[PDB]
């Protein structure tokens, strides 16, 4: 991202990052995916490297995303990177659409769109969870980092949490006091820092007022930190037990042998990055106090490394370790209300295919305007760049997407891909309808297409083998049935015209134009239709 | 009588308790893990419907429906020939149910009301919503006629909208199937409340009924009678315009995961002393059924617990997946069917291994005809086969050349030799042992690690069991079973400053267990076990310990004394410290004292004697054992110390140290853990027992008249016998 690099330097860093990322682990790079999905949609000059990087990753681990189980050694997608990749694909596709046509960027982004579309399963159920107040404000555009915390002081702490605070404050004084008793600070009324004597080795119930502020602050803001994200806490009964049975006596109770579950380790990780945020925010305030001297610790939490993280994360989860030692239990604050798997809208195939139909219907409106525009003086219409965006991305994107998902659109829960990969019958219906309306779009404009007519011909040709026409006749909407019959009538009139031209002269500028149009478009598409009908006995 | 418990369509036979009997080796039906016979106990489990609410169209229709449908059954009974009368006894060909609301019995009245309610309530509780097509469908009320003369004198015209005009979907048929079985389930809970139970012949006095069976197992005439009645009520429903949309058949496959015990697959292989160092060999496997089966060649180091083809030690091939298996899965070949025969040919010279299915030689994705390109000879290869749940197969090693089905057409001209071409004796079969056994903790074992801590002058000898794999990815959080090899022998005949004389004369022995801080004590169980303990479960509690109480009486029948048997005697550490501060300050200390002469198992914890105790029979093996579930890298510890006036455990274990008060931990004593991975050797010979029912007069006859005998090496310390 830095701008001081020369072109050669920017090329060398590109090769370095690509070479590392290729053999690099997807569990590693899912961390970089978060800042990728925020920068790539901007579609600036610096996005060229991320485009190919994402293309290569999504083609390297395509089975990991596609296969329901994935590789046994590698694993399967945990669906949060799937949601991120869905947002990423849709954002790139939309913003690419609004952006003006540049040939290099378009031909570099088409493989990326194809790779991400292939990686994403079309039946993917997006999680109803969305993220709040994420870390894009943490890697904000201004200064490239912002250590924003949450408003802790808003929250109030209940009475059982007060009682927690009392217990854990006693325990924190225990830890503090053994630590300096072992270090050499010993009890004594005189207060001398050099002499290693302090009166502060004395029982919590009698110690001075000083600790309650600087003991509660860690505790009370760590608790308001629960309540901002809202994680419900509970209590086990051993806690009521300690209270019932009931200068200070030094007794060493051990700390580390307690071990923690994976979700709660991630929990400690996120509350720890909250600690890093407040910590780095106050270092930043004292940095604009000093004027300068950008300290090396100001890299974000995710950029932050293991050794600098360890002394922080340990004190992060020590509070929860004592929480479920002393007899408290913390659970997840939020529960999803309902997740709808038989829903049709959540399927990626749904949104993808009807967004494609919206684009193609808009293109049909544009070709309705071009029915008089091509008759008019010039093509210069608000949609020249738009039909270019078709002619280079959308139909080739359909090509690549179908050659990635052949069997999904063919498996109607009907024996192939037993693990998964069923495409719904209504989705198949609307697939046949988009076939029909693409055929109506391509009919009698081959000369009007700028040498991309042959491209769309073979796109529809392979799409004519990805078609299935059993679903349409078992169950279909009347309009889709009428579209199929209209395509039959177009093929019928074309076949009648061919028999007629064979009727006067079969041996081989309007007639020349229509014969060239035939030999370019019709023959491959009649062959595809006829071979499909023959191989499926339709 | 025992014959009263047989299922209806099943025949009662006297069969072998175990799977394998005496027969010909190439016809030996190898059985994989079976499916759990859970459905044998018929517990009606229907869906609850009271929690949901029913829509206003249901409220104002459940009366008019109920009227039409109760008349709909009086129509069926009139068709059968029914006659109405004032009296209640239907045996007298008279019964008051045909008449209407005000003049039919009010209990049947409200019963019809509530059954209509629960019908259209379960219509929403079954996952299907229903909505009126239009208000016209309810407003229009046409009545087709039924003969009034053949109907009874009751003024109301019986026949509504007849049987026909609606249409059938397979969704509706599947709906009414389960609605009818749910009605039977409600009937079944009613008879259970009355106290009824299933019996071959119906007995009202004994509460015996043959019709208390699952829906798929009922009698056809009755199930179809209630079926036609029930969805003729559904005929009426669809007549009144209530349009329903079926829930989609929800893809949910159990994939035959549930199996007998915990075993999902059984591996069969030849004896390790038959591995071929070189040469060209032939071997066939016959598939009686089609299933998740794997046949190939295994190395002598193959582990029965690991699935075939996941490691380098196995070289297998899968049917349904069309999958050749070695250190992963890559596509090869075609899926088989029932009756298919697969012939495995191995060359040990050019390191090529091929398979033939039904006489034709398989192709992989590549052009290579052979399956596995090259490998190393190693220590040899032996035939091997894994069988999945409810799968049966036959191994034919070519003891007789003619028995091989496809050897002549393929494998003979190439010159591959049958695996048993030049053997006079039958090849011994080795298979996975279903019952887990206790064996020493291997050092290479990634999960369990045991450290022996030498006892100082001030420290008792200690054996620490810690999980080195814990704290990492792919670890298994399951309870492990631990024990010490040396047992404690109870006295043969029960008698009915430590004092040195008391220590010399006493027979009470003691050992301690330390529950390390951070380890959940409720996961840990401390106590004694016997040699019979062979139970491995994912979730263990004190309620699942197997016990029996033999009560012996006198001539008049009074039980003068009762004896309790149990393979396991332990307490639970989590309930062991009830007060607290028994774990956090210092690791929980549980002590077990055993009295050889008296036979009392007493547990001492932190200086407080726990109320639980066990009485043990004379002459009983007892092994110190700890059952723990991992929660920390450091789990628990075996202390060998002794409390005041109690003889240390080493004296009880070792007879040479019988009079040695100083605790000892000799190298012989070591920790063993329950492990599935072991091999069982099929006998070459079995007892020949013919079974047959002589007649109804005599009954089933079993007889054995030829003796068989085998040498049994008995391991003394383990109290176990091997062959
Ligand atoms: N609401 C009713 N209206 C008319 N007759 C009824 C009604 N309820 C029950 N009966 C009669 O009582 C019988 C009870 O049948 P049910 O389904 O309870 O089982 P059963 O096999 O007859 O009884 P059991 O299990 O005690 O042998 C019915 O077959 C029918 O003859």
């Amino acid at each position: 991202k830095g701008c001081s690099l020369t072109k050669a330097q920017r090329d060398s860093i590109e090769v370095c990052l690509l070479s590392i990322c290729g053999q690099l682990r997807p569990s590693m790079m899912q961390h970089l995916l978060r800042r990728l999905v925020f920068d790539v949609p901007l579609l600036n000059e610096h996005a060229k490297m991320p485009l190919k990087l994402l293309t290569n990753h999504y083609e390297r681990c395509w089975k990991y995303y596609c296969l329901p189980g994935g590789w046994g050694n590698f694993g399967a997608a945990s669906e949060e990177e799937l949601h991120l990749s869905r947002k990423l694909f849709w954002g790139i596709f939309d913003a690419l659409s609004q952006k003006k046509y540049e040939q290099e960027l378009f031909k570099l982004a088409l493989p990326c769109l194809s790779a991400v579309a292939g990686a994403l399963p079309p039946d993917y159920m997006e999680s109803n969870y969305v993220s709040m107040m994420e870390k894009q404000s943490s890697m904000d555009s201004e200064g490239n980092f912002n250590p924003q915390p949450v408003d802790t002081s808003n929250i109030t702490i209940p009475e059982k949490l007060e009682y927690f605070i009392n217990k854990y404050a006693e325990h924190s004084h225990d830890k503090w006091s053994m630590d300096k008793l072992a270090n050499g600070w010993i009890y004594g009324e005189i207060y001398s820092d050099s002499s290693k004597v302090q009166p502060l080795m004395k029982p919590y119930k009698l110690l001075s007022e000083k600790e309650k502020e600087i003991y509660r602050w860690p505790i009370k803001e760590s608790l308001k930190t629960m309540l901002a994200w809202g994680w419900r806490i509970e209590r086990t009964r051993e806690g009521d037990s300690m209270a019932l049975y009931n200068g200070y006596s030094p007794r060493a109770i051990d700390m580390s042998n307690v071990t923690l579950s994976r979700d709660l380790h991630a929990m400690a990780e996120m509350m720890a990055e909250n600690y890093h945020n407040i910590w780095a925010k106050k270092k930043k305030m004292e940095l604009e106090s000093k004027g300068g001297g950008n300290h090396p610790l100001l890299v974000p939490y995710d950029t932050l490394t293991a050794k600098e993280k360890a002394k922080d994360r340990e004190k992060a989860q020590d509070i929860l370790k004592f929480l479920q030692i002393n007899g408290y239990a913390v659970s997840r604050g939020f529960k999803d209300l309902e997740l709808d798997t038989p829903s049709i809208e959540k399927r990626f195939a749904y949104s993808f295919l009807q967004q494609l139909i919206r684009y193609v219907d808009e293109a049909h409106q544009y070709i309705l305007e071009f029915d008089g525009g091509s008759r008019g003086k010039g093509e210069h219409f608000p949609y020249e760049q738009e039909i270019k965006f078709f002619a280079k991305v959308v139909l080739p994107l359909i090509d690549q997407y179908f050659k990635n998902h052949r069997l999904y659109f063919l498996s109607a829960a009907s024996r192939p891909l037993c693990s998964g990969g069923h495409a719904s019958n209504k989705e198949k219906e609307m697939v046949t309808s988009l076939f029909c309306k693409l055929g109506v779009l391509v009919r009698h404009r081959i000369s009007l297409f700028g040498n991309d007519a042959t491209s769309i011909v073979n796109c529809l040709h392979i799409l004519g083998q990805t078609l299935d026409a059993r679903t349409v006749m078992k169950t279909g909407l009347e309009s889709v049935k009428s579209a199929l019959r209209a395509f039959l009538d177009n093929a019928a009139e074309d076949l009648e015209k061919t028999m007629e031209n064979l009727k006067q002269g079969q041996f081989t500028k309007g007639v020349t134009q229509i014969i060239n149009y035939t030999t370019v478009a019709l023959l491959p598409m009649l062959s595809s239709l006829f071979e499909h009908i023959g191989q499926h006995q339709f | 009588p025992c014959y009263e418990a047989v299922l209806p369509k099943e025949k009662l036979k006297v069969e072998h308790s175990r799977e394998y009997k005496q027969e010909r080796t190439y016809t030996r039906d190898l059985l994989g893990p079976t499916v759990s016979l859970t459905q044998a106990a018929f517990t009606p489990i229907p869906v609850d419907t009271s929690q949901i609410v029913l829509p206003p169209h249901l409220e104002r229709i459940r009366e008019k429906l109920a009227e039409n449908i109760h008349e709909l059954w009086v129509m069926n009974k009139i068709e059968l020939g029914w006659q109405y009368g004032p009296v209640r006894d239907d045996n007298k060909r008279q019964h008051p149910c045909l008449v209407e609301f005000s003049k039919l019995p009010e209990q049947e009245r409200n019963y019809n009301l509530q059954m209509s309610l629960e019908t259209l309530k379960t219509l929403l509780a079954l996952g299907c919503h229903v909505g009126i097509s239009d208000e016209h469908a309810e407003d229009k009320v046409k009545k087709m006629k039924l003969p009034k003369n053949y109907q009874l004198t009751s003024g109301y015209k019986p026949a509504p909208m007849d049987l026909s005009f609606i249409k059938l979907t397979p969704s509706q048929e599947a709906m009414v199937d389960k609605l009818a079985e749910n009605a039977h389930n409600v009937w079944a809970r009613d008879r259970i409340r009355q106290g009824w139970t299933y019996g071959i012949q119906q007995d009202v006095k004994n509460r015996r009924n043959p019709r208390l069976v699952p829906y798929t197992l009922l009698d056809d005439r009755t199930k179809k009678s209630n079926k036609d009645s029930l969805r003729e009520a559904v005929r009426t429903l669809l007549g009144y315009g209530y349009n329903l949309e079926a829930p989609d058949q929800d893809h949910a496959a159990r994939a035959e995961v549930c199996s007998g015990t915990g075993e999902r697959f059984r591996i069969f292989r030849a004896e390790k002393t038959y591995a071929v160092k070189a040469g060209r060999w032939y071997f066939e496997f016959e598939t009686v059924t089609a299933g998740d089966m794997r046949v190939g060649w295994s190395r002598p180091g193959c582990q029965p617990d690991q699935e075939l083809g996941s490691d380098e030690r196995a070289f297998a091939f899968d049917g349904f997946k069309a999958q050749r298996w070695h250190q992963g899965n890559e596509h090869y070949g075609r899926s088989w069917q029932a009756g298919d025969v697969v012939g495995c040919m191995v060359d040990m010279n050019e390191h090529t291994m091929m398979f033939t299915l039904n006489g034709e030689i398989l192709l992989d994705d590549s052009g290579s005809e052979l399956a596995f390109k090259d490998f190393d000879v190693g220590d040899g290869f032996i035939p091997v086969c894994s069988l999945g749940v409810a799968q049966v197969g036959r191994m034919n090693f070519g003891k007789d050349v003619s028995t091989l089905k496809y050897f002549t057409i393929c494998g003979l001209q190439e010159g591959y030799e049958p695996f048993a071409v030049n053997t006079n004796r039958d090849i011994t079969m080795w298979l996975s042992k279903r019952l887990p056994q206790f064996l020493q903790v291997p050092s290479n074992h990634e999960h369990i690690e045991v450290t022996r801590i030498d006892g100082t002058i001030d420290s008792s000898p200690c054996l620490k069991v810690t999980q080195k794999s814990f704290g990492s990815q792919n670890s298994n959080t399951d309870i492990m079973f631990y024990r010490l090899s040396m047992p404690i022998e109870c006295a043969e005949v029960f008698s009915k400053r430590d004092d040195y004389d008391f220590l010399m004369q006493t027979s009470t022995y003691y050992y301690s267990v330390r529950i390390f801080p951070g380890q959940e004590p409720a996961n840990v169980w401390v106590g004694w076990i016997t040699s019979d303990f062979h139970q491995y479960d994912t979730g263990f509690d004190l309620d699942r310990v197997r016990t029996v109480t033999v009560t012996l009486g006198d001539e008049k029948g009074k039980v003068h004394e009762s004896i309790k048997r149990s393979n396991c005697y332990m307490v639970c550490a989590g309930e062991s410290m009830s007060p607290g501060q028994g774990r956090n300050n210092n690791g929980l200390e549980i002590g077990c004292v055993v009295d050889a002469a008296s036979g009392l198992l007493t547990f001492i914890a932190n200086g407080k004697e726990l109320s639980t105790y066990y009485q043990v029979e004379p002459s009983t093996k007892l092994f110190p054992a700890v059952f723990a579930q991992a929660t920390s890298p450091n789990v628990f510890q075996f202390e060998l110390g002794r409390i005041k006036n109690v003889m240390p455990l080493s004296a009880g274990l070792f007879k040479s140290e019988h009079k040695n008060p100083v605790p000892q931990c000799p190298p012989r004593l070591h920790v063993q853990f329950l492990s599935h991975v072991l091999w069982s050797r099929m006998p070459n010979q079995f007892l020949k027992v013919d079974v047959s029912r002589i007649s109804e007069r005599q009954g089933w006859l079993v007889q054995c008249l030829d003796p068989l005998q085998f040498m049994s090496l008995h391991i003394p310390e383990e109290n176990r016998s091997v062959d």
